[PDB]
């Protein structure tokens, strides 16, 4: 339902 | 938010949206305080009813935004959490008394015409506008409808009630750490916090100094926007000696 | 913080948003 976020702020 | 308005660009600058990481989900609304503070609701971290007792690194804050599913590149900013911090007196158990938290910031968020600091109040300015009848603002991506999700930010104001019409409202316990608000029956008009406003703020723009405060924290309701019923929210002043013991201890 | 609860595109452009108007006709 989201667009994902950048990987970055996943890490 | 049951019965507002999407919002105008940049009309709540200190509006955060706490999100999951994986899987990757709105969880509650909260507040931009300072270049490091984030405000929201203690029930958006710990909440044992519903299994719910969330870390640092289960999260995200989401700043600068108005969508509420897109990533809005070069105008929202990511922020991920150092330190989570409940009120140590947070009432989980019974009725949400004290339903407060503060997120400190990895690293501070750099302020733009999306993004910038909500004030807190003073006891001067509490005690001037929190009166029955004076209007504050509610904001928040939770749900249109009790029983469906917007496309942007929304905005409802709704009013300040006696608390005598408070606590005929409800059989819950009400405490001195809260405050209720909306329409009456007779009033007309409606709006409502809704699940996922969880944890943002109520504001009021002081007619003294023309700044935004936070008086509020949207904290619990039953349902949404039924007759008779009023949504509560956290009293942040009545909480401000912790807050700030939290901010300056740490 | 020194200039807390002034929006950038508001208070700060001495522009109002469509309905402040509500809260301070409520500060009675
Ligand atoms: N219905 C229960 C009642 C309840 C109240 C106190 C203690 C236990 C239950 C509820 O409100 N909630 C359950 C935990 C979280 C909270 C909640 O959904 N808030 C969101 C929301 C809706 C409107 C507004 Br304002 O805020
Ligand atoms: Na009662
Ligand atoms: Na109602």
């Amino acid at each position: 339902d989201f667009e994902e976020i950048p990987e970055e702020y996943l890490q | 938010i049951v019965e507002g308005s999407d919002a105008e660009i940049g009309m709540s600058p200190w509006q955060v949206m706490l999100f999951r990481k994986s899987p990757q989900e709105l969880l509650c609304g909260a507040s931009l305080i300072s270049d490091r503070w984030v405000l929201t609701a203690a029930h958006c971290l710990l909440y044992p009813p519903w299994d719910k007792n969330f870390t640092e690194n289960d999260l995200l804050v989401r700043i600068g935004k108005h969508s509420r599913t897109r990533y809005e590149r070069n105008i929202e900013k990511i922020s991920m959490l150092e330190k989570i911090y409940i009120h140590p007196r947070y009432n989980w158990r019974e009725n949400l008394d004290r339903d407060i938290a503060l997120m400190k910031l990895k690293k501070p968020v750099a302020f733009s015409d999306y993004i910038h600091p909500v004030c807190l109040p003073d006891r001067e300015t509490a005690a001037s506008l929190l009166q029955a009848g004076y209007k504050g603002r509610v904001t928040g991506w939770g749900n249109l409808k009790e029983t469906g999700q917007p496309s942007v930010l929304q905005v409802v104001n709704l009013p300040i009630v006696e608390r005598p019409v408070c606590k005929d409202s409800t059989r819950i316990r009400i405490t001195d750490n809260m405050f209720c608000a909306g329409y009456k029956p007779d009033e007309g008009k409606r709006g409502d916090a809704c699940e996922g406003d969880s944890g943002g703020p109520f504001v009021m723009k002081s007619p003294f100094n023309n700044r935004w405060y936070q008086m509020g924290i949207v904290s619990w309701g039953e349902g949404c926007d039924r007759d008779g019923k009023y949504g509560f929210y956290t009293h942040v002043f009545r909480l401000k000696k912790w807050i700030q013991k939290v901010i300056d201890q740490f | 913080e020194a200039d807390c609860g002034l929006r950038p595109l508001f208070e700060k452009k001495s522009l109002e948003d469509k309905t402040e108007r509500e809260l301070l006709e409520s500060y009675i």
